[PDB]
């Protein structure tokens, strides 16, 4: 059995500009006590064919985890432009939440994230360097994926 | 290019260049 | 069964030898991943889907597999 | 000295099966490219799952995979869901 379980993620202030911060209200359960820490991650894929252009948003550890219901406010800054390719700019990504435990990931609850021209004029003719103050980030929360993964809880 | 995916032989093995 | 048996069992026999096991694989068991292998490309699919209507496309990309698959956290 | 390299261009599934599926999870359209995709993507489930497998039936010590040790090996690896609990 898993001693941890997400009930619920609550994505908040979307849309929001591309520079805005991730938040998420994240509802989660613990069975038993846990003595040692959770530690929950904000993913970014800025290029879908690599990994090399993941950007860790924030990581946060939360411990000792006693029995019972948690909830919390889960807040990253936005992705830092610079490492983001400009082909993988302007266009669908995905953003992830992940909690890990003893060092192995248990839970990634992954989101569409779709970054777009709310201008008429750039939609028509974006520029060629990619403007990111111009650029609405729409996370698609209506179909999150939630992933969980087996794990040794012991000790 | 697209493929319109409605409705609409390959072999093994095949041979390119580069030695 | 939508894989066609004789490619799909040749690719799977390959990655076998690449792992060096020396072990036969049983028919059913062999059949058993081609079942998974037709269920989870399809599921992949329907996520491609998702994906590309997220992204103001009909057509289905090579990107879209590729987040419909880091988004499951695989390799 | 002149010399053409071998390739192999089916790499486990046809291009109607490739096709067959993506109808089959609602894509009306695809890119060329997706059938390289897929080939690709494919190996790497099947090298993951039958390394899972493998080793199951390499700590058992057998000298064959039941399909029930492919089975195990495909619960080893993650579960998707579209929603929570």
């Amino acid at each position: 059995m898993a001693k941890v379980s997400v009930l619920n993620v609550a994505v908040l202030e979307n849309p929001s500009p591309f520079h805005s911060p991730f938040r998420f209200e994240i509802s989660f359960e613990c069975s038993e006590a846990l003595a040692d820490d959770l530690e929950w991650k904000i993913i970014y894929v800025g290029s879908a064919e690599s990994e090399e252009f993941d950007q860790i948003l924030d990581s946060v550890l939360v411990g000792p985890v006693p029995a019972g219901r948690h909830m919390f406010v889960f807040q990253a800054d936005a992705p830092n432009p610079s490492l983001i390719p400009e082909t993988d700019a302007v266009g669908v990504t995905v953003v992830l939440i992940t909690c890990t435990y003893h060092g192995q990931e248990f839970i990634r609850v992954g989101y569409y994230v779709n970054n777009e021209y709310l201008n008429p004029e750039l939609r028509e003719n974006p520029p060629m360097k990619p403007d990111f103050s111009q650029l609405q980030r729409n996370i698609l929360a209506s179909n999150p994926r939630v992933t969980r993964f087996h794990i040794n809880w012991d000790n | 290019e697209e493929i319109d995916l409605e409705e609409e032989d390959e072999s093994d093995y095949s041979e390119s260049d580069e030695d | 069964l939508l894989i066609r048996k004789l490619p799909f069992q040749r690719l799977v026999r390959e990655i076998a030898q690449d792992f060096k096991t020396d072990l036969r694989f049983q028919s059913a068991a062999i059949g058993a991943l081609q079942e998974a292998s037709e269920a989870y490309l399809v599921g992949l699919f329907e996520d491609t889907n998702l994906c590309a209507i997220h992204a103001k496309r009909v057509t289905i990309m090579p990107k879209d597999i590729q987040l419909a698959r880091r988004i499951r956290g695989e390799r | 000295r002149h010399r053409k390299v071998l390739r192999d261009n089916i790499q486990g599934i046809t291009k109607p099966a490739i096709r067959r599926l993506a109808r089959r999870g609602g894509v009306k359209r695809i890119s060329g490219l997706i059938y390289e995709e897929t080939r690709g993507v494919l190996k790497v489930f099947l090298e993951n799952v039958i390394r899972d497998a493998v080793t199951y039936t390499e700590h058992a010590k057998r000298k064959t995979v039941t399909a029930m040790d492919v089975v195990y090996a495909l619960k080893r690896q993650g579960r998707t869901l579209y929603g929570f609990g």
